[PDB]
């Protein structure tokens, strides 16, 4: 049911994510899963004409985070939070990349 | 699932496009339109359209080229509402 989020693109490489963000603006982003390692996810985010990539970390107690101070029970909660405040990211997560 | 909706090429020549879209009910501050050659990893251009408008003209295009055209409602709550910006491809 992750796939039902507009921002969740499933398995996508780092370089393919950059292609999917070529058409983006500041705050264009997507969440991707590794094509090599199941369950390992990243956020790719466009800002000032450059793409930045952030590992989604899993803490020892299962919480998810991109920034250590801000940990979440679910990936959707993490994305909703960082859509409002950058909190370690270079900018906020505002515009889900169209899926291709 | 997209905002805006019904992004269409209304009229075209080999070097220009008139595009239209259907605005969301919620007032939009302005729109940002990007366009670039499909498959390009860079090169894309961008411009702004007032939030009261729902058409734009894209000029200075190359004949025969497939463009990816995307319209963003700037500041619209895409993540909260689970929507995405709308995109189409159009050749020439």
């Amino acid at each position: 049911s992750l796939e039902k989020h507009s921002w969740y693109h499933g398995p996508v490489s780092r370089n393919a994510a950059e292609y999917l963000l070529s058409s983006g603006i500041n705050g264009s982003f997507l969440v991707r899963e590794s094509e090599s390692s199941p369950g390992q996810r990243s956020i790719s985010l466009r800002y000032e004409g450059r793409v930045y990539h952030y590992r989604i970390n899993t803490a020892s107690d299962g919480k998810l985070y991109v920034s250590s101070e801000s940990r979440f029970n679910t990936l959707a909660e993490l994305v909703h939070h960082h859509s409002t405040v950058a909190d370690g990211l270079i900018t906020t997560l505002h515009y889900p990349a169209p899926k291709r | 699932s997209d905002v805006p909706t019904k992004l269409e090429v209304v009229a075209a020549t080999p070097t220009s496009l008139l595009i239209s879209w259907d605005a969301p009910a919620v007032t939009v501050d302005y729109y940002v339109i990007t366009y670039g050659e499909t498959g390009g990893w860079s090169g894309y251009q961008e411009f702004e359209v007032p939030g009261s408008k729902s058409t734009a003209t894209i000029s200075g295009l190359s004949p025969g080229v497939d463009y990816t055209i995307t319209v963003y409602a700037y500041g619209y709550p895409y993540v909260k509402y689970n929507k995405s910006p709308i995109s189409i491809n159009y050749r020439t």
